[PDB]
């Protein structure tokens, strides 16, 4: 059951809350919470909202870690798949080490992934964070993986920038399997071989793309651009 | 008025039972004459044959019907569409025992008629007993046909339980058809069985029989993927390290990128440089400026590392 059990728990704990105001309460609250343990998936997830509640007041109580140990006792008790939504309900605040706690999810959700990488970024583990994007993309294939990959590129290029060509070059290589061509080309012009980049734009296979290449070729000097058009002809708009 | 001289001919041409028990036999007799004549006109011509049987079952069943197909099978043994037609007409009146002999006859009479073989077992499932299906399926493997003979034999063993026979059947298929896909097909079964120890020794057995010339590059990653399932770091590294050495220029690049994918999971970015530098040199360079352009790439890779 869900909202019935949920209101039942919120009200019982509320009775222990008015009891707390009466100094009458946490122990009996633990008892009613034990009854919540006795309660018998999204419904069970609401029971997880009850655990989240006993933990909530338990942290509001002044024993933060002690409750986290309990919700962890439950999720470790799950060590199932439905419980993982409760884990996202739990790991989201378990952060306030947590890394393995998070990876347990990977044994069993791109938003969650970018969020976690943002955690390590906040801790500035940097390279470790890039690894996470490696572990995501092996999963979701050319669809969701793009949703990871656009931010992963913008960020990793932002990091090392130009301390080493071959690694990032390879990273675009892995990456390639439209905007990717543009990021990559933007990289090559100011770090890598230039003609090589022009070959890459040439390797694209649209009017806007044709317009770009021509621009970069003009940047390498005028002569190519007249040459570019002949490629361009093969749209009346063209 | 050219197209209208033809269409006007078509539209002009377009516009232009039974009682008693005795009188039906007259009607039924004359249709027998009709059919018998068409056989004398054409000894072979299975349309006239097949028809003749069908017609007799609906009216009578048994002799007249069950003779005519037998009679027509003497004119051409190896016409499959007569074989089947004759089988179906028995089971539409439900005598299975009758057919199970007749089904055997064909099987024997021609072994490389797959259509008979599949259709032999399919009847068996509807019929019931599963031990009949195996003895049938076993004697098809003595002709040792093809994967699709085997895998239909194993998916009998999976639909129903008894998963020790299935494993031994998997072993046999390896011996007869020894190729890579088969070996990795064996490991599939140990995945659902859930015996991680039992998987490894099968993968080990594959390396024994094949040899250097017989194994694929695909084989080692099919190994590696299993190590991601268990998340064992000790197995992973030493597999890749070992596997990279047999393929070189033949199947290198595909394996390296899978090695790095693992290192992305698990100071320790040494092979990141080695995989990139090997792939940089691995890029073919025909000409002078193409090889000199590659010299700028690998030198920067050597410089940073």
């Amino acid at each position: 059951x869900x909202x019935x059990x949920x209101x039942x728990x919120x009200x019982x704990x509320x009775x222990x809350x008015x009891x707390x105001x009466x100094x009458x309460x946490x122990x009996x609250x633990x008892x009613x919470x034990x009854x919540x343990x006795x309660x018998x998936x999204x419904x069970x997830x609401x029971x997880x909202x009850x655990x989240x509640x006993x933990x909530x007041x338990x942290x509001x109580x002044x024993x933060x870690x002690x409750x986290x140990x309990x919700x962890x006792x439950x999720x470790x008790x799950x060590x199932x798949x439905x419980x993982x939504x409760x884990x996202x309900x739990x790991x989201x605040x378990x952060x306030x080490t947590t890394r393995k706690l998070y990876d347990r999810v990977f044994e069993l959700t791109p938003q969650v992934v970018v969020n976690y990488a943002n955690l390590l970024e906040e801790n500035a583990y940097f390279e470790d964070s890039f690894k996470i994007y490696e572990r995501g993309v092996a999963l979701f294939s050319y669809p969701v993986a793009f949703e990871l990959w656009n931010l992963y590129l913008t960020k990793f290029v932002k990091r090392y920038q130009g301390t080493h060509m071959e690694r990032t070059r390879d990273l675009f290589e892995q990456a390639l399997e439209k905007s990717i061509y543009l990021l990559y080309a933007d990289f090559e012009e100011k770090f890598g071989k230039a003609k090589r980049s022009i070959s890459i734009l040439e390797k694209a296979a649209l009017a806007i793309y044709n317009v770009l290449l021509v621009k970069v070729a003009l940047n390498y000097g005028v002569l190519a651009t007249r040459t570019v058009y002949e490629k361009a002809i093969e749209x009346x708009x063209x | 008025x050219x197209x209208x001289x033809x269409x006007x001919x078509x539209x002009x041409x377009x516009x232009x039972n039974i009682t008693d028990l005795e009188e039906l036999q007259e009607f039924q007799g004359r249709k027998r004459k009709e059919f018998e004549d068409a056989i004398r006109r054409n000894r072979l011509a299975m349309g006239h044959w097949m028809r003749y049987g069908q017609w007799e079952l609906d009216q009578k069943e048994f002799a007249r019907a069950r003779s005519v197909f037998e009679r027509a099978l003497d004119v051409d043994s190896t016409y499959i569409p007569l074989w089947l037609k004759y089988i179906e007409c028995e089971m539409k009146n439900r005598n299975i025992n009758h057919a199970r002999n007749l089904f055997d006859r064909a099987v024997t009479q021609l072994p490389r008629v797959d259509k008979l073989w599949y259709k032999y077992v399919y009847m068996e499932e509807m019929l019931g007993n599963i031990t009949g299906c195996r003895q049938v399926f076993e004697r098809w493997l003595k002709w040792e046909p093809d994967e699709n003979c085997w895998m239909s034999y194993i998916r009998m063993e999976r639909r129903y339980h008894e998963n020790e026979r299935a494993r031994g059947i998997y072993e046999r298929f390896v011996v007869v058809h020894p190729e890579v896909t088969n070996w990795l097909r064996w490991a599939r079964f140990e995945e659902e069985c859930g015996n991680a120890a039992n998987v490894r020794q099968v993968y080990l057995a594959a390396i024994d029989a094949l040899g250097q010339e017989f194994l694929n590059e695909r084989f080692f990653i099919a190994f590696a993927k299993f190590e991601i399932r268990q998340k064992e770091y000790e197995r992973a590294r030493t597999i890749f390290k070992y596997a990279i050495d047999f393929m070189p220029r033949s199947k290198s690049m595909e394996l390296y990128k899978e090695y790095t994918h693992f290192e992305k999971q698990f100071x320790x970015x040494x092979x990141x440089x080695x995989x990139x530098x090997x792939x940089x040199x691995x890029x073919x360079x025909x000409x002078x400026x193409x090889x000199x352009x590659x010299x700028x790439x690998x030198x920067x890779x050597x410089x940073x590392x």
